């Protein structure tokens, strides 16, 4: 409704995506360090399917090098410290299914019934690359707890995929489209590496 | 495809092929994501680690 889409271009609609953006990041990051409010967050990522769906309606029946393209890209500019924390946040999630499950992991856990200790998990998260430490941290301390030695890792790592398994595949779908119609932007280039 | 399992252990795997180090840049590229101390055998080159 050609019409219709350049009212909300020309309205006062980015600086609320921005906020939203901003305040996605902290909760989806907080709610993560702890099991007992792990509900809530499913229905958080799904205000994040029904957002980013809506920018690819603004995105449909676009030109190349288009006027609404270049705003798309424009306001990710002004949030981007905020974006990739979201893209950062998946990166964990998304490797340590495969840390766990590598052979070179199955050295360290000695225990027939499967649990694993913590200082142990840290040594192999260091062991290997990538994780930055700090990240580390992150990740023990998002971990379970009692007797400081009970981090049951099968299931650890499934409990983020199905839930998850959105979002992620519609924000490849945002990224591949606007990499398409606007082809030289030095800007859009950094976030495709992250 | 395994009849020449049985070369990668000896320790003169690069004799005509020029590159003589087709041992030691296999071990960094796969390396922490495997085992190093045990692909530090399986490829022959011994005391490597």
């Amino acid at each position: 409704c050609t019409g219709n889409q350049q009212s909300l271009a020309h309205s006062r609609l980015w600086d609320a995506v921005v906020g939203f953006l901003h305040v996605f990041a902290h909760m989806m990051m907080k709610l993560a360090q702890d099991s007992s409010q792990i509900e809530l967050l499913k229905e958080l990522l799904d205000l994040q399917k029904d957002m980013v769906v809506m920018l690819l309606s603004l995105l449909e029946g676009n030109v190349v090098n288009g006027m609404i393209a270049r705003q798309m890209v424009d306001m990710l500019v002004e949030s981007s410290s905020n974006v990739e924390m979201i893209l950062k946040f998946f990166d964990m999630f998304l490797k340590l299914k495969d840390i766990v499950g590598s052979e070179a992991f199955q050295d360290y856990v000695t225990d027939p019934r499967g649990l694993i200790s913590k200082k142990d998990f840290q040594k192999a998260m260091d062991s290997q690359k990538q994780f930055t430490g700090p990240e580390i941290q992150f990740l023990l301390s998002c971990s379970e707890a009692d007797e400081n030695e009970m981090i049951n890792f099968e299931e650890f790592a499934n409990r983020f995929q199905e839930p998850a398994r959105d979002i992620g595949f519609n924000v490849a779908v945002l990224l591949t489209n606007l990499s398409e119609h606007v082809p030289h932007d030095p800007r859009l280039r950094n976030f495709l590496e992250l | 495809g395994q009849w020449d399992r049985l070369v990668l252990n000896t320790p003169s795997f690069p004799s005509n092929y020029w590159d003589k180090f087709v041992k030691r840049k296999v071990l960094d590229k796969h390396g922490d994501i495997f085992g190093r101390e045990r692909i530090a055998e399986l490829l022959g080159m011994d005391l490597a680690s």
